């Protein structure tokens, strides 16, 4: 009996899988996002950079 | 950018055994790029446009620039992977459905059978056929040996 009503409670954290699944694949989105921001502004600040150095 | 609780313990009792492996692989994933995200700061600053064309003496390449990055706008990535779910709901009618109804009929009949015990006359009061019917681990199988005392004496 017990262990029945064991796995009937673990069933109810049955999602929780997809959830960390669902977390990291957004939150990769976001670092792509970001870091491609990061990335055109410092190519735009290095190429300004050449010209100022010159 | 919403990241919720999770009890990780408790996760990892999840998965099969197979699938345990890229489950901590995909968990190393979730810890890596947590921290990855930690690093970085939220925006790129702003371009000193105003400085920069001071010091910068060419003609216009400064705000050119400034206007042209202005307009210039980010591909934002797209929810590709963000598929998969009817996992969680199939899942649900793995545990909630194809496993709720089964385990609660397995209940249903242990509960009955359980209290099929409490209703047991005291011993005092039963009889051979009692424990029979009761225990049918007690029977004699006479068809297996039909004469007396029906078990291998030994036994």
């Amino acid at each position: 009996i017990d262990m029945e009503k064991s796995q009937q409670a673990l069933v109810q954290k049955r999602h929780y899988l997809f959830d960390v699944q669902r977390n990291n694949i957004a939150m990769a989105l976001e670092v792509t996002y970001r870091e491609r921001l990061h990335r055109v502004y410092r190519e735009v600040k290095n190429r300004l950079d050449y010209h100022i150095s010159v | 950018l919403a990241l919720k609780t999770i009890d990780w313990v408790a996760f990892g009792e999840i998965i099969p055994r197979n699938q345990k492996a890229v489950a901590n692989s995909l968990k190393s994933w979730n810890e890596t790029l947590t921290s990855r995200l930690a690093t970085l700061p939220e925006k790129p600053p702003a371009i000193d446009w105003a400085y920069y064309k001071a010091n910068v003496a060419k003609a216009g390449l400064v705000d050119d620039f400034e206007k042209k990055f202005n307009a210039l706008k980010v591909p934002i990535p797209e929810d590709k992977y963000t598929a998969q779910v009817d996992a969680e709901e199939k899942e649900d009618v793995k545990s909630c459905a194809e496993f709720l109804t089964q385990s609660k009929t397995r209940i249903q009949e242990y509960e009955k059978e359980l209290e099929k015990m409490r209703n047991i006359i005291p011993f005092d009061q039963m009889t051979i056929e009692d424990l029979n019917e009761v225990f049918p681990e007690t029977k004699l199988d006479k068809k297996k040996y039909p004469y007396w005392p029906h078990r291998p004496i030994e036994t």
